[PDB]
């Protein structure tokens, strides 16, 4: 009983949707506020001030597409103040398929300063008609026989592509360009090994841009047999670095692959240096070999991922339908990802790569489990940092992963598994990881299970803690009765210390408790308590509200009165409530 | 055996206490400069202070009961706090009454052969109804699920056919479809049901807890009769539930209300899909027990409802839906031979447990609720019934339900904090005073001097 709801405040603006209020975050002197759009209205965030009681829409600054589900992803990152918004509703056809996938924002020091922007999962269209282009390199280093297995590559894509609507042409490139055969050319034979029989190896430098800029526009010309209407795709192949430089914008609405093989590729620096060539994501379209002969194990790998889908992979992965940043990194979920088994995205700093990681192994049972719809950092300084995802919908039950940050130079491992027991229950739908007596080690991890039903309580909220093995069930938040479809648990947060006392306390949303309702459950020695000590029904702070604690957000407030400030969420409703020593 | 005493100054008091509590009610019983709280003790301590065996008062909570399936109808209990009453509900399992079959049937694609060997049995299907009672009606109704993307391919040619493209005779998805309103003519089911076309989607999970809601929701569209009460639910794989919307940006709850158009869920893209529990609750107030007839290997995903919505069934349906008709028949004999027995929403002062005896050879005790399997047509099975009260209530009520039926039991609950003595007569002449004799002591109507008037 800290937070004073006699001086609760309210914001709303005048045109404010139903789901203003869907997400709520505290940044200094202000509340931002997710607003997804409902109907035919799309999304936007809000700023809202804590001097003068208003909410304004914030225009998103060299953004180039805004859906309804702007304001579905709202997270900020406790050690640099960072905010990351996410609008999973990037929609797009390819061919008769339509794809789905997020566009996420990263504002790293307010929502007024610079913004960087990226497409986490995005998967490129490739239509049914393909032009494409093989990009060699024939510079003075290929040996004889490193230089016809980068024709025999050609060659292989080119056969087991040879009954699609794929059409080739390759361009030779040291100090100069060659076309060694235009799309004209591949239509009029169709066989590889007689289109480049006439192939001299140049046996030059390595002029990476200018071949680019050649091919973009000396190759993908319409009286060359380039058709308009298809996909355009470029495959680069080179064993060096370029020895020239300055800009590839004309070829920067082409799809380009590159290859890098051998020897001058061997340090992580060099690698670096065939990005500005690709596009992005370069974890996928910037493949390092070691060696010559593999390029026949690339042969999968670059035409498999190269119309009726019944069957998806990232096509469908509604990336960015959560987030949480912690020391710098971001991770966001992708629910959609191999058919909706789930996982979540690994983004690199400046939003510009990424690497996915979901379950393993991809067995039947992971299928429509929806993996990443909740993703919550556990760090700690002595013991490894951990990430736990929810898969609200696993075998209809639901079911919660934890895996473990990359250790010295190893990677992403899964390291526990926690069931839900119930269908439907929706057991791993809300997260939430708590430093009670904030010693640097997270040692609790709270599972939302906001659709459990029975015994005249809607909703469940269970306490786990870090012990050597894993983490083990010690306890469970208990919310009032009289409420089974009440979905305690659907919002969960930590909200520092409220009462001065120096151990961090939680707050649990209740949103369909009648019109809503907001439990405050205090820290003690050794963890959390029990039972609560304060509930706030939102009927005592608005008579009309409805869906109060939908979303939760506390932080120490450094201006103003009180200990801490607690935002929370109602439809088309924000709530401001401070927390004092003494109310 | 033990009573913890406090305030007592009255018979009354001495009860409230506690369910140990006795009072003894001899006159002259008091010394001088003795209170009368020693009277309120113990059963042995009041006789090792002299009291007589009869003038101990003692209350014990009691129960008064008053061809049904369900007896008795009406029962009051008279509680003192901390002791239960047990009175014994018996069910005689009747004859059936008519049954209403609603038949709601997944049309995604991989249900091509189903709908064809469905769209023939309207005629089987009224034969097998009346073959376990009288009177019979059968409906139907359709889904597949939400028309937003990714739940659907949103665009505009796989929107006219959903299906893949070699079908040619597909219609564009949707949530759900009212076709039949519940009737006994087979030939209306034939040509209705025979007008639907196979539809498609995009992801596994289909829609079809959109579709029960709006049944349960809209009783007078479906056409149910206060009777029976089966909704079969034929699909082949899995369901989506609240929370899924999200992925089409659909956050708006399910408000449990009905919101058919023109025999259509429109509005379906507005609200979320319903929880299971909120689905539960809206079947088990309607009385609808639904029957999924689910394929083997979705068969123990589904059979975890029935552990959430009590009057639940699941059979085994075959891919082409061939076996529906002893599907329904095997589902009817699992679902009427379990019996619940439980009551609506209780003030905490109160708490009632079961005892389930039952002709299986089984039997529970302590349970929040009454529950026998094996239970056969005219063999009478057994439910004592024991309610607790903490404390002196005031006048209340609760109804018992056998899950599935209209048939009630109404408690009345009173309470039992008065001693019921005896009468002043032949003590006349009375304490010297005034005032009247009540349990032995005097209570001085209000004033002169004295506790002995
Ligand atoms: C948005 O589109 C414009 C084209 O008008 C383009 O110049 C810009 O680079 C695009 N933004 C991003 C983040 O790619
Ligand atoms: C109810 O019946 C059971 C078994 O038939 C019996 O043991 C019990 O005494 C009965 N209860 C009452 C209150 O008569
Ligand atoms: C069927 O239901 C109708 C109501 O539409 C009723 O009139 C009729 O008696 C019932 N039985 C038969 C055999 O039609
Ligand atoms: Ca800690
Ligand atoms: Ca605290
Ligand atoms: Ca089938
Ligand atoms: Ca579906
Ligand atoms: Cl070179
Ligand atoms: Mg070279
Ligand atoms: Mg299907």
């Amino acid at each position: 009983y800290n937070l004073d709801v006699r001086g609760a405040r309210s914001f709303s603006p005048p045109r404010a949707g139903r789901h203003f209020g869907y997400r709520v975050l505290q940044v200094g002197n202000g509340v931002i506020v997710g607003a997804p759009g409902e109907g035919n209205s799309t999304g936007s965030l809000y700023q809202c001030q804590s001097g003068t009681g208003h909410c304004l829409p914030v225009t998103l600054r060299g953004s180039n597409y805004t859906s309804k589900y702007l304001g579905m992803t709202l997270a900020t990152d406790p050690t640099d103040g960072s905010i990351l918004a996410c609008d999973p509703g990037l929609s797009r056809t390819c061919d008769q398929n339509t794809y789905l996938s997020g566009l996420c924002y990263l504002f790293r020091q307010n929502l007024q300063g610079p913004m960087l922007q990226g497409r986490p999962g995005f998967q490129e269209c490739i239509k049914g008609n393909v032009d494409l282009v093989f990009l060699f390199d024939g510079s003075m280093s290929l040996q004889p026989d490193e230089f016809q297995k980068i024709l025999d590559f050609m060659k292989d894509v080119m056969k087991k592509l040879s009954n699609t609507s794929y059409q080739f042409a390759a361009v030779q490139f040291s100090t100069s360009y060659k076309t060694e055969f235009d799309f004209s050319d591949y239509v009029k034979w169709k066989d590889p090994d007689a289109l480049l029989k006439h192939v001299k190896h140049m046996l030059l430098l390595t002029n990476t841009f200018g071949a680019i800029n050649y091919v973009a526009t000396e190759v993908f010309r319409e009286e060359l047999g380039a058709r308009p209407d298809a996909t355009k795709v470029l495959i680069i192949i080179t064993d060096g670095e370029a020895t020239d430089s300055g800009n590839i914008d004309a070829a920067k609405d082409i799809i380009r692959y590159i290859i890098g093989i051998g020897k001058h590729f061997q340090t992580k620096e060099s690698q670096e240096t065939l990005h500005k060539f690709a596009s992005k994501p370069a974890s996928e379209f910037v493949k390092i070999l070691d060696t010559f002969e593999k390029l026949k194990d690339l042969f999968t790998e670059l035409q498999k991922k190269i119309q009726d889908l019944t069957s998806f992979n990232m096509e469908l992965s509604s990336s960015g339908i959560s987030a949480d940043l912690s020391r710098g990194h971001a991770v966001v979920g992708a629910v959609g990802a191999k058919d909706w088994a789930g996982g979540f995205l690994d983004l690199k700093a400046d939003l510009q790569d990424d690497t996915f990681i979901g379950n393993e192994p991809l067995t039947p049972e992971v299928r429509a489990g929806y993996l990443g719809y909740t993703v919550t950092w556990l760090p700690s300084r002595q013991k490894t940092s951990l990430l736990a995802s929810g898969a609200p919908r696993y075998q209809h039950m639901g079911r919660v992963l934890l895996f473990q940050e990359p250790q010295g130079g190893g990677h992403w491992s899964q390291v526990q598994t926690i069931h839900g027991t119930q269908i439907g229950s929706y057991f791993g739908g809300e997260l939430c990881g708590v430093d009670v007596d904030q010693d640097g080690e997270t040692e609790l991890l709270l599972i939302g299970a906001p659709l459990f039903y029975g015994e005249q309580r809607g909703g469940r909220v269970f306490i786990y803690q870090r012990r050597q093995l894993g983490f083990e069930e010690v306890s469970e938040l208990q919310g009032d009765p009289g409420y089974p479809l009440g979905r305690f648990g659907e919002a969960i947060t930590a909200l520092t210390d409220i009462n001065g006392d120096g151990l961090v306390d939680v707050a649990v949303g209740a949103p369909l408790e009648e019109q809503g309702a907001v439990y405050i459950f205090n820290g003690r020695h050794g963890g959390l308590s029990p039972q609560p000590s304060q509930r706030i029904e939102g009927t005592q702070v608005l008579s009309g509200i409805q869906w109060f604690g939908r979303s939760i957000h506390g932080v120490k407030d450094l201006e103003g009165d009180g200990l801490a400030d607690v935002a929370v969420g109602a439809e088309s409703q924000m709530i401001v409530l401070s927390s004092r020593p003494v109310v | 055996q033990e009573c913890t005493k406090f305030k007592v100054s009255s018979c009354r008091e001495c009860i409230e206490s506690g369910p140990g509590c006795t009072w003894c009610q001899k006159l002259n019983f008091t010394g001088p400069g003795d209170p009368d709280s020693i009277r309120c003790d113990t059963r042995p301590q009041l006789l090792m202070r002299g009291c007589a065996a009869d003038d101990i008062m003692d209350p014990t909570s009691l129960a008064e009961t008053q061809q049904k399936q369900l007896s008795p109808q009406k029962v009051t209990l008279y509680l003192r706090p901390g002791q239960a009453a047990a009175f014994n509900v018996t069910f005689r399992r009747a004859k059936g009454y008519p049954i209403d079959l609603y038949y709601l049937m997944d049309l995604s694609y991989s249900m091509l052969d189903d709908l064809r060997n469905v769209k023939k049995l309207g005629g089987d299907l009224l034969r097998a109804l009346n073959e376990i009672t009288e009177s019979g009606r059968i409906g139907f109704g359709s889904f597949v699920d939400k028309t937003v993307l990714p739940f659907v391919n949103t665009h505009p040619d796989k929107l006219r056919n959903p299906c893949p493209n070699k079908e040619k005779e597909c219609q564009p998805p949707f949530a759900f479809r009212h076709v039949l309103k519940l009737t006994n003519n087979s030939n209306q089911f034939q040509t209705e049901v025979g007008k639907q076309l196979i539809s498609g989607n995009l992801d596994a999970p289909e829609g079809g807890l959109d579709a029960m809601m709006q049944v349960a929701a809209c009783p007078e569209e479906i056409g149910w009769r206060k009777v029976t009460r089966l909704l079969v639910f034929a699909t082949d794989d899995g369901f989506h539930f609240a929370g899924d919307g999200k992925l089409g940006a659909i956050l708006t709850p399910n408000d449990g209300r009905c919101h058919l158009e023109d025999n259509l869920y429109k509005r379906s893209n507005e609200f979320d899909y319903p929880s299971v529990g909120q689905l539960a609750h809206k079947l088990a107030e309607n009385n609808i027990q639904p029957i999924f007839a689910v394929t083997s290997r979705m068969v123990k995903t589904y059979e975890k409802l029935t552990e959430i919505i009590p009057k639940s069934a699941v059979g085994e349906l075959s891919e082409d839906s061939s076996n529906v008709v002893q599907l329904i028949k095997n589902a009817y004999n699992k679902l009427s031979s379990r019996v619940f027995l439980d009551h609506n929403a209780l003030p905490d002062t109160l708490k009632v447990t079961y005892d389930s005896f039952c002709s299986n050879g089984v039997t529970h005790r302590n349970q929040p609720r009454g529950d026998c399997d094996g239970v056969q047509i005219n063999v009478p099975i057994t439910f004592q019934v024991k309610v607790t009260a903490t404390e002196c209530i005031q006048e209340q009520s609760f109804v018992i339900r056998a899950l599935g039926f209209t048939d009630i039991v109404t408690v009345q609950v009173l309470p039992q904090c008065e001693c019921r003595c005896r009468d002043q007569s032949r003590d006349r002449s009375l304490c010297h005073g005034k005032g009247f004799l009540e349990c032995g002591i005097c209570r001085c109507d209000t004033g002169y001097i004295g506790k002995n008037c």
